[PDB]
Parts: structure tokens; C-alpha cells; sequence
């Protein structure tokens, strides 16, 4: 019983480890916005100006 | 320094205290106790080397998890009540009950007595009822302490 | 305070009430009963310290999980009907049936009687048929109560 | 109200009907049958309270899962053909075959006869061959019905 | 209609054919065979009702999975070679070898003979070596067929 | 006992590491994928110029 | 064509070669060996049909995984050193050691001798130490080869 | 080259040293030891070929995981204290204690003595208490070293 | 006054009317509905104060946007036809079809029934076809009404 | 009028015609379609009021955009050639190829058959090649038609 | 001065007042609140320096934006009615309803109670309906206040 | 005409030529290729009518964009050099290097071989270095050709 | 010169000072800090040439942006007050509060202690309340300093 | 000419030089590097054609952008000081610091060694501090070089 719950409870617990390691998607999205989103407004010196 | 030694689980003596008083909160009948201080690590890698440039600690917590088989009304009503209070019903407020935790354990051949103490352990959830047919109720707590306040040999 | 004591699962007595009446909804033959009040916790960290600055509670709920082996038509038809009604067929409306739950249990040596009561338990799904060859039908509920209304020693 | 009572799995009689006719589709040799009406729940929480403000139902379905050990050509060819048709080959069209389902079970001491009926059960996948060395072929269906059309005591 | 009947796994006869010729590709010694035609289901819900408005099929495939314990050089070299060719080495090209598959199986009391045929089965990966100490090499294939071309009683 | 601890420790490790193996290959998508603003929103070449 | 036949695992003879020399790298005491050529598949679907329009291969690799119980210093030092060199310590360079791999197995009744050969197998991680109380050290490699260079009957 | 040979787990001697001194930190009673140097691999594919164009290494680390059953105060207090210090309590600072690790094992027939040495091993979390009813406390460390500094036959 | 209360989206009933008749135009299957009365605000600053002196409303409209997943031929042909007419083709004239709009919702626990009514809603564009592979067609309207004619508790 | 009903995307049948012939231009493998008749709206105000006086349609067009995955040489060579001609190369002339477009979709429960037809659709740019690694080529057209010529239930 | 401290969002109490009365306007169920006093900055330079000479505040504003999930009829009717009146319909006049706003929060460890008060908040647009399938209606206000009238520790 | 057919991106073969010679410029390892002939469309409207009267092409070009992962020194030095010259450094002159471009693809089941050819493609910018930690360098070109010189089925 | 080294963010210590006193303004609980000296670059080209001839700096500023999670009443009341004054309400005057800013960070392995100091930082807007349900309040400042007064290694 | 080949990012070595000396400015720990020579293109049309007549390069630039994670005091102080000087504070002058830049990268299979060199790179802004909680400081430079001075195979 301590396996039967325990294994999948402990997998549940490393859902905790999965916090930052899934959040890595979000962080490396943002770290690409810094090279890909920034370029939308920057040329408005032309596109608007 | 002290020779490393086996530790026998059934020699442990876990206790909880209210951090407002240092007064004991009645708790008994443990079957498992895990205390694990942890930090998040971050590692630096750059184009200059395949090897690690640096490694650093940050987000510190003490993982406390306890399995126990004697129910305590005092522990449960302390948890419901929040800091410095006791309640018989869920409380609609933001402050979790913080417990001071201490565990004392002789080494298996009596070479030392390890005392571990943890401040401000909080438990996100409290099992109240844990009935399984043909078994005593058995309760699992998982919680996070702020820091280890003491890890020492407390033998004379 | 009252000494912590063992609790024996088969000593439990679970009941469900309609919160519109406090009238009992017939339910029997439990084999597992877990009641767990929980909160979401948020911990504050900043560059000031590796240690936790703060910790706070928010989303309160009471997880209720019940495994049982006697089918109740009243319980099932109450669940189909929503608040204040019974139905023989699925209802196309937004209100789930809210149940009040109480579990009473003597401690193993009779030191106390734990009463746990939970308001407004709802179950997202209801097992109707749970046939397995060579077994009695065994049904598992999983649901969320709003709060614990009572956790007390109810002995004389 | 009717007393809650045990139900013995091997007492159940499961049938499938074509909703165009109410005509039986031949099916036999069940081993497991689970029928579970379900809804998605949304819970409302705000800054006003740690407790739940509201809870509401939306996407209704009936989860049907059946494990069975007698193959039926009629059932398989009905599933291939889609609504109101039978086929010996996969059909390149958008409509799944919708089955009416009914399960009838006496209670263990004959206190009631529980009839469960489910409309428009559809199965995303159909096992045709399910050979394992030294075993009879065994088939698991998983599908979704639209609603429970009847849940009653059908005894005299 | 034909009465549903038990099917004995070891009575099955699985064959592979090259769709360019209808010529047999030598393959033997199966232990497990699963053939499962499937569709993706989309269900429609809107605020008009908690019940399902519609359900529809798309993305038809036939999941084929086979476990077998006699190695075939022809099957492996056909897979490496791609359509209409055999090779003794990986081929640097876009086209997977498509196999026609047929499984013929008498029912356990001889009431019928189920023939299942699947077109254009492709296997993303081929196990060549599958050595485990003290065991015969055992090979598992997972693949997707385009459609079931025949599901019929082929008995006289 | 062995089948308990010897499984559940691996649940701790693998429940986490599955999010590494997938998550890294997600960032190898993010940098191209949210990079795609460079070819979608950034290029005023598409008419604005 | 050649009749499919059983293969007995303990009849296998695995070898590794340095692709710079075709010189043997000493390796022994295998327990499990799996070699699996794979491609990524893409399936085309459109509004025209529920059936698959097309299916195509792309990223080819050969999954190699080996479990073995005799430690080789030569293999480990070749892995540390990268292409064309041994090393006693980790190297801060970008090139992994590429191994040619070959496995030769007689069929169980001697009908054929199956030779599998794989080019440029690389292993992301090398277990150096794999100690467990009361057991010999057992090592698992997982790696990817570029292609199968040979799959043939090499018997006379 | 040296013949590959079996290694018996119970023959190993594991030692931890402070990299500031090369002084030994008392550690004992190991049960499992896994040491695995690992690199991230990147593989290049383009439309030129289905085969891999290139493969490259980056992010070197050595995964170290140890299960042990004798508690060490020195090791625990070193971990708390960070580089060049011991502490009886959690320290609010950025720098993890880095350990040098060495494991020495004779091969089973004495053909070689394998020494594995790893620099700057850090452990994100330290188990202080690991009590289970009827068991000696058993501790599992998971950590990472910067590189393997030595892998050699150290026999005479 | 009436206590603020949660509103469950799915409890809503949107309806459209022809302002010439007050007759219903058949519309159904909504999934999102936003109704927003707005005015242009002039924020007026003065001679040498940094503070805002005055603020004035000047151009009223009601933003209406609706996402829905059941197509209506009547609604689309009314939109094509312009005021007081129905058409199967685009009309080369300057009058847009003006719809009266009403939405009615119970509050989540029955404290009130909110009715919102908007006059002369016009939609610049009408999505006729909105197909995506493996989806039901889903349609998004954006438009502007002249004013809110009613916003009240319409409960008994 | 006909009840509003869901529409399933994969039930659509898009076609293109040359307006000089009413002959079909071969086009297939659609994955998305949007057809949106649109006008600009001039909202106009009086001198004395914040409320809208009148609103007027101007500058009609039908936004057409299609995503598709089967390439057509005919469609591309028609686009290159301009009205009433095909070309294998860009043409230096000022008349674009104008396409008539029609899409036919059954409703999800067969309540109606929605036919949408658009005159003189022009595409400012034609995707000839649209390759992405490991994918079928997928083409997006955005263009504008003059008017909707037909929006009707074509069932009967 | 008072030590800086964490603030917990769910500890906040937001209130709106009619500036004609100082009477409360009923509002509840916030989920986000941002209050930001702002000025435009003119940065000014001399003829003979790259460095900034002076910088000046102008055009003061207090950005208020609130997300909330309990609808208020009083708040909406106050907004429609303008200063000192309520209306069930849009009003054709130039004066917007001005709200006084106050938010009160304890600091996380109770070190202070921050009160923020803002005068003459106006909202250019009011969401009346904000329905999404399977969600409670969530309402977003964006508006601008004239000044912060109070920012203080209001604890005893 | 030829049936529309799927095209598989990895079956493509892109080539660049110097228009002075028709000699190949070495280029390889593309991942994405998009070629799009385009015109400016003037959409002309008349007096009174809301409908479009005419639409006219002007100002033709071919948008070319390519992503590739194998660096070419020849291509880069041809771009630097300008027409009919090669350079290791930027040239201060007004003539861009003009490349003839051709791409060839079989259709996915061999129905046709589509050849697209474009004259005088020029690229405003050339990525020389495109490094990212743990990646192969990936280079994206955007450029414009004068016209499509060929779009035909070049199969036998 | 000093070797470049990693900097760990959490090792930083930010401080604010009043330029009238050099007194500290209480500020804490930082999460992000970016400091960026900038100039406008006039990037200049000649008649004859495509190459840049010259580039010149003009308007200088230091961009400062800080994200922080501990609210400071002093910092806020200083910002409200303007230079040399403190206020509980917005001030109708043109002088922004100017802060001297300093940040001190050790390098990751103690190579240097980087001190950055900035004169006359001003913030256009101050977030007072920044509440999100289930989160601590988090505040973002953006502002501009006049110049960097110091950038040095301040280590012993 | 040399075959095109993959380039691995981590194989690169970036360096900066003072153009007054050709002396190295210490810089390290890059993560991303992009170097892109660019021109503006004037696409010129003619009197009586839709086709492009000529196209011309103007306004040459080399975009340099670098992401790096090791701070350099020398690089930052060179930037502050302008040409031919270092400073610890902003300098009030109009000459920016101009850096020569060189990047050297081996090809992935050693086919060539690509050297890129750029003259007079200027950076409009210099990030000094770039702290983010739980991360090393990471710095982004965007700048513009005058021209590419070298692009060649520098291998022997």
C-alpha cells in the first residue's frame, strides 16, 4: 500500500520539481521576446516616424 | 570529529512547539519522519567552456514530512486556528499556523545524540479523517520549514 | 489537553444531510473515508535573503474522498437533481447538489469522540455502475467541501 | 426511501440499442462495466474570502468504459458504418455511431433493481483484434454518452 | 445476426503482404497482436446547454501493435528498403515501407471466422536486436494503418 | 520493501527528469517559435513600409 | 527468402570499434542489448478526407541501449577523450566519441546468422560507478547511432 | 589494453574531501553509489538528408547519487556551513559546500583497481532525518560534480 | 441596495430583435459575450496647475462583441439585407442592418436577475465561413450599439 | 425560419471557378477557410447630443483567406496568367486573375446545407513554395472578393 | 521610519464612495487592483552638454485599474446616471460619474496598515456583460483619478 | 489538368546560380524555404457604389525567405563582392549581388515534379554569425527577386 | 586588468539616498534591477559613400528599472513630496523627487566587488497598490538618472 | 570552393580590440552572438512596366548583438571613457568608444575555420547591472559596426 500510493504520490511531489523545469518554457519564451518582440516597436522610428 | 553511526528510527522523539510560547503542542505516534533542508541551485554555463563556471544557492526551505497514527485534537485545532489561536472550524484568514519542530535521536551504539530543530513549519493541508477498512487511521503531513535552527550532538 | 490516541477505521459513522432541511440522505457501506482541509500557500522570497520572508493561505477547500460498496438510489438521485430536488435523469442546469457531511469516530481506547463536519461538499462526477467480474460494485467519490464547520471532541 | 444495498457485478445485464429503431445490437461477455455521469465544475474565489463564493456545473458527459471477452461482428460493423448503417470497412465520414446503452442490476439481497440508461454513447476507438498468448481476446471500450436518461428502481 | 463468441488468441493467423504485388512478406511467431481503428472526436458545447450539442469524427488511423519472437530478415530488409525495395542498410529517403496486414481468427466454438485486414500499415521504428539475458529476443512493433479494408465473417 | 523504495526514489528522479528531456526540447522550440515574431509582426516589409 | 526463426539472447556477440582505425575497443559482459532504427513520421490530413493523405520519414537515428556487468577502462577512457584519443579526466571539448557497433547472433535452430552493424553511436552519459549493496555493478548505456550500415545473413 | 572485469559493489571505498585542505570529511555506511559523467547532446538535421549531419557536446556535469545508512554530523554541518566552514544551523548565503569525491574499487578477480574521482560535487538538498518505523534511517543524496578529475587503474 | 454577486456565464440568455417589429431574429450557441458602454473622455488640464481640472464625456457608443458556434441563416441574411429586408447576396446600399440586443442572466446564487438591453447594434463585418481542421466553425462579431436602453434587476 | 445549428469544418467543400467559363480550377487539401463580407462604418453625431445620429455602410469587400496543404499547378498558373490565360512565368501586365469562389457545408445535424459564393476574389500574393523542416508544405492565401453572390440553404 | 514589508494581495479591502455624500457605493469581489500616481517628465538639456540640466513633472494622473468578479447593479447605475444620480439607461450628458476610491491593506507581518485614497476616479468605459464559456463573468475597469488624497500608515 | 497533391518539405532541392555564368554557388542545409510572387493591388471604388469597381496589379516582386544551418563561405563572399566579383570584406559600392534561384520538389506521391525558378534575388542583409548557447548556428535570409521565370511540372 | 567573472543577482545590495542629506531612504525586497547608461547616437553618412563616416553621442541618461516586493512608506512619501520634503498626498508642483542610487555586487567567485552609483534618478510613476489574487504585491519602477557617478571594483 | 558545413555555437571565440592599439579589451562568457552586415535596398521601377528595373545598395551597417553573462569592468570603463581612455563615471563628450570586434569559429566537422571581423562597433547603451532573482546577471549589447573587414577561412 505504501508503494501503491507512495510511488505516484512521490511522482506528485516531483510535480514540485516540474514547477521551474516547466516554467523554463515561460522563461525562455520571455528571453526570446527580448530578441523578437522588441523588434516590433523599435522600427516605428521608421514605420510611424 | 565524531565517527558516523547508524540511527534506529524507533529511537526518535518528535515534538512540536507553539513559536509564541515555546509551549508543547501534543503530538504522538509517528511512523515516518523525513526532514530535508534544501536550496534551489543555479549553475552558470557560457560559450567559453563545457564545464560549469559557477554554482549558487538561493530559495531555501526545509521539507518536513511526517506519517503518524495517533490523532491529536490539539494539533488539528491549532492548525485550524492560525498563529496564537485555536479553532473548531475553518478560519477565513490568511495566516497559516507556524509550528516549531524538534526531533531528538540517539545513535544506534550511543556514540552521539542528534538533535534536529526546524523553525516555522507550515502544512498546506491537514488530514482530519483517513479511514481505511481494517486499518487504524494513518495521517500524512507534508510541510515547509523556514530554516534548520539547530543540528548538533546534544549528548553530555 | 486531551492525549493523542489511535483511531480505528471501522468505528467510523459517516452521514450526509441535505443543507435545505438538515434531513438525512441515505448512505451506507463505506470502506475508505478521507477528509482533508487544504489551502494554497504562497511563499515570499526576495534578493534580501535565501530564507522565506513570508507565507500566506488563500484557496480554502476540504478534499473529500469516499470509497463505498452499498449503492444508494437516494444519494444518486439527489446528485442528479441538484439542490432541493431529486431526478431519475441528468438535469441540464448549473447548480450542483451540495451535501453536508459529518463523520463521528470514537478514539481506539475511548479517550475522545472526534466529530468532523464539512459544509457544501460537491462531487464533479458520480459513479453509477462500477462492475468488476467476481467483485461487489465498489464506488469512489471525490469532491470539495467549502469549510470544516466542526472539529471537536463530542464525548460527554 | 430505499435502503442502500450491495450490488454483485455478475448479476448485471448490459444491452446496446440502435437509437434509430430501439433495436438491439448483439453484445455479450462483459467482465468490467463502469458508468460515470460527470460535469466540469468551476469554483469562484475572490479577494473577499479564502472560502469558495460559488460552484457551478458545465460540460456534462457520461464516461462509459466496458471490458468484454466475446467479440461481436454486429457491434463492430455498426461502429464502422456510423448512424443507421453497417459496414465491413472503415467509412470516410464525420458521424460516429451513437449507441443507446442500458444496464440492469438486482441488488445483492433483492431490495431493488437498479436500471441505468445512457443516450448517444460514442467510442473514439474500437479494438478489433486483442490477442495475447495463452489468453482469450479481451476488449476495452472507452466512450462518452450525452446524458443519463434513466436511473431508477425498476422492480415491481 | 451472428451470436457474439469468445476468441482464443493462439488460433489467430497473421500475415503481411507487399501492396505492390499482394506477395507475402515472411513473418511468424507472434505473441501479442492488437488492431484498433480510431478517430479523433470533437464535441460541441455552447451556453445553450450543459449537454453536448454535437460529436464528430476526424483523423482516422488504425493502431497496429504486434509482439513477436521469431526474427524475419525479409520483414526487416523490406522496412529498411522502403516501397518496392529491400536493403541491408538504412536508406536516406522519405518514403516508409507500407505493409498490408491481415489477421484471420476462428471463434472459440467455430460460430464464425473473423478476418481483419488493414491497409498501408507503417512502423516508425523497427527493433533489430532485442537481447535480454536468459530470454529469447522479443520484438515489439507499433504502427499506424490508413484504414480497415475488411472486417467480416469469412467462414463458409 | 525493495520494490517500494527502489521504485519511489526513481519516481522522484524521473518525474522531474521527464520535464528536463521534454522541457529542453521545448526551449529549442521557443527560441525559433516566439522568435517567429521576427518573420510575422516585426517585418513592416509586409506592407507598412 | 529465409524462414523466420527464434533468436536466443545468450548467443549474441557484441563488439565496438574505433571508426578511425576499425580497431576493437575492449567491451564485455553484456546482459541486455537493444538496437532500434527509427524515423520521425509525419502524416498529412486535410478537410478532403478523414483518412490519411500521405506519410513520410525524416529524422533517422538508431537507438542503442546496452546493459552490461563487466567494467571496461578502455571503453570509459575512449568516451572521456572524444574522437581519436583516450583520457583519464573529463575533456572540455565539443566532440563526443563516436563508436562503430556490431552485434552477431546465430538463429536458435541455426537457419541464419544475423549481423547488425551501426555507425557513429554516441552516448550522452557514461555510468562510471553503479554500486548497489549485495550486487555486482551493472551499467546501462543509452545512445544514438547515425545509421544501420549492415543487416544481413552472414552465415556461409 | 586491460581485460574488462566484473566489479563487486561491497569492495568499494568512498571518501569525501574538503577542496580547501584535501582533508577528509567523515562519511561511512554507503549502500548504493552511482557516478555518471554526462553531457547534453545537440544533433544537426537539415533537408539535405534524413541522416544526422553532426553531433556535439555541451553542459558537462557528473551526476552523483549516494544512498547511505550511517549518519555523519561532520558531513551535515559542512553542508550547512558552505565553503570553508561548519554550522549547526541553516546559513543565509549564496555558496554551496563543494566536496571532492573519490571512489576506489578492486575488480572482482583483481585484474585492476578502478579509481573514480570527481571535483566540486554539490548537493541541492541534504536529508537530516529519514526515519521509517522498523528500519534504520537511510539517506539518499543527489548532487552534481563539475568534472571527473581521475578515472584510472591505480593498482601496482 | 442589492449585494454584489458572482454571475455564471453559462446561465445567460442572449436574444436579437428587429427594431421594426420587435420580432426575434433566430440566434443561438454563444460562447463569449462582452457588452461595454463607452464614452470618449476629454481630460481637461488648466493654465499652470499640474492637476486635472475637469473631465467631460462626448461620444457615446456601446461596444458589443460576441463569439458563437451555431450558424444562423436568418441572422446572416438579415445582415446582408439591411433594415427591414432579407437577402441572399451583398447589397450595394449604405444602410446597415440595426439589431436590438438583450441579454438576461440570474446572479450566481439568485440575489438578482440582471437584464442588459442595447439599441441599434450594427456589425461592420459578418463571418460567414470560419472553418479550421478538426473544429466546429466559430464566429466572432464586433459591433457598436447607440445606447443601453435597460440595465436593471428584472427578478420578481 | 430554420433553427441555428453547429457546422463541422471538415464537412466543407470549397471550389474555385474561372469567371470567363464557369469552369473549375483544380484546388484541394484545405485546412482552414475564412469568408467575411465587410463594410466600413461611418458613425455620425449631431451638434447637440453625445448619442449617435446615424451609421452608414461604405467600401464593401469580402475578406477571403484559406490555408491549404495540396499544391495546385493549375491554380498557380491561372494566377500568373491573369484573366483568361495561364502562364509558367510572371506576367508584366496590370490585370489580376479574378477567381469565383464557392464553399458548400452541411450543418452538423443535417438541418440545412449552407452554400456561400463570392465573386472576383483576387490574391495580392501567391505562395509558390512554403517548405518547413519535417512538415508538408502549407500555403496561406489572403485575398478580397467584390461581393457575396449567394448565401442560401441549398438542401431540398 | 517604518521597515519595508511584504504586502499580501488578498488582505486588501477596496471601497468606492460618492463624492457628493461620502456614502459607500457597493462593490465587491476584486481579483486585481493597480493604483499608480503618474506625471509626465520633461527632461531638459543645455547648449553645451550631453548631460540633463533639469527634469520637471507635468500633467498629473492616477491610473486606476481593477479586475473584479462580482457584478454590482449600484456601481453600474451610478456610472450610467452621472454625478449625484442613478439611471437604468445611458444618459445623453457630458458630466461623467466621479468616484472616490480607497484601498486598505495590512502589511504581511502587521508592521503597518497602508491606506491609499484617490479622488475623482472616472472610467471611460464600463463592462456590463463579460461572459465566457465555463467561467464566471470577470470585469475589467480602467480609469483615471485626479490625485492621491491619502497615503499613510493607518494602524493604531 | 494535374491533380493537386501534398508536397513534402524535406524532398526539396534548392540551388543558387550566378546570372553571369549560370554557374552554381555552393549553398546547402536549408530548413525553411518560402517563395511568394506578389504585386501591389490597387482596389478601385467608384462614385455612389459601395462595391469595388476594378482591381489593378502594379510593382511586382518575388518575396524569398530561407532559413539554413550550413554556412557557405562562397555564398557570403559573393554577397559581399557584388555582381561578378568575390570579396573577404564589405564593398563600398551600390550594386547588390543578384542570385538566380531554383527550387525543385517531387509531389508527395509522384504526381508531378514542381520546379520554381526566380531571377535576380537580392538580400538586404546577410547573417554571418548566428550563435546561441547549445545550438548550431541558424541563418535566415529575407530577399526579393524580380520575377518567377519558371513554374512548371518538370517530371518525365 | 581584472578577469571578467559571473555575477549572482541575489548577492546584490541596492540602496537609495536623498541628495540633500546623503541619508538613506528605506528600500528593500528587490527582485529585478537593470541599470543602463545610454546616449542618443547620431549615426552619420557622407555624399560619396555607402559606408558610415562618423558617429556622435548626444542626449545622455541612465535608464533605471527595478522590480521589488516589499512596500516602503518612506520611499513612496518621499516620491509624493518632491525634493527635500515628504507628503501623504499628491503635490501640485513641478519638481520630481531625485534619488541617488547605489548598487553593490560581489563577483561570483570573489574576483571583484562591482559598485554602480547613479545621480538624480527620477521615476515618472510610482505603483502604490499592485494587488493580484493569490500573489504578494509586486512593484515595477522605470526611471532615469542624470549620469553614472561611479563604476569601480570597491573590493579591498 | 569549400563545401558548406554546420557551425556549432559553443566552438566560437569572440574578442574585442581598441582600434588605437589593436590591444585586447577583456570580454568573456558570451551566450548569444549575431553579426549581420546590412544595406538598405532601393528597388527602382520604371515608366511602363510592373517589373523592377534596377536595385541598389545604400547606407551600409553591421548589426552586432551579443548576450553575455560574465561582467567586464574593462569593457564597461572603456565604454564610459570614450576613444583612447577609461573612466569610472559618465563622460560629458560627443565621441563614443569604438571597438574592433573579431569572432573565430571552427566548422562542425573541421572543413574550414570561419573568421569574421568588424570595425568601429559602437553600442548606444551599455547594461551595467542586469539582476534577476534566482539568475546570474545576463547582459545584452546592441550596436552597429562600420563594415566587415574580414570574412575568410583562416585554417591552415
Amino acid at each position: 500500500d505504501a508503494r501503491e500510493w507512495g510511488t505516484n504520490l512521490i511522482d506528485k511531489f516531483t510535480g514540485g520539481i516540474r514547477s521551474k523545469i516547466s516554467g523554463l518554457r515561460n522563461w525562455l519564451s520571455e528571453l526570446r521576446n527580448i530578441g523578437a518582440e522588441v523588434g516590433i516597436d523599435v522600427p516605428t522610428i521608421g514605420g510611424g516616424g | 570529529a565524531t565517527s558516523p553511526e547508524g540511527i534506529w528510527s524507533n529511537s526518535g522523539a518528535l515534538t512540536f512547539e507553539d513559536p509564541a510560547d515555546d509551549s508543547e503542542i501534543l503530538f504522538a505516534g509517528v511512523r515516518d519522519v523525513t526532514i530535508t533542508p534544501a536550496y534551489e541551485h543555479a549553475e552558470l554555463y557560457t560559450i567559453d567552456s563545457t564545464f560549469r563556471d559557477e554554482v549558487k544557492r538561493y530559495e531555501h526551505n526545509v521539507n518536513v514530512e511526517i506519517t503518524y497514527a495517533k490523532f491529536s485534537l490539539e494539533f488539528a485545532q491549532e492548525w485550524l486556528g492560525g498563529p496564537g489561536a485555536t479553532a473548531t472550524a475553518s478560519q477565513d484568514d490568511s495566516d497559516p499556523m507556524k509550528f516549531n519542530l524538534e526531533n531528538v535521536t540517539p545513535s544506534a551504539s550511543g556514540g552521539f545524540e542528534r538533535t534536529t530543530a526546524v523553525e516555522n513549519v507550515v502544512f498546506p493541508e491537514l488530514p482530519l479523517d483517513s479511514a481505511t477498512y481494517g486499518e487504524y487511521e494513518e495521517y500524512s503531513l507534508t510541510g515547509s520549514g523556514r530554516s534548520v535552527t539547530n543540528l548538533a550532538d546534544t549528548s553530555g
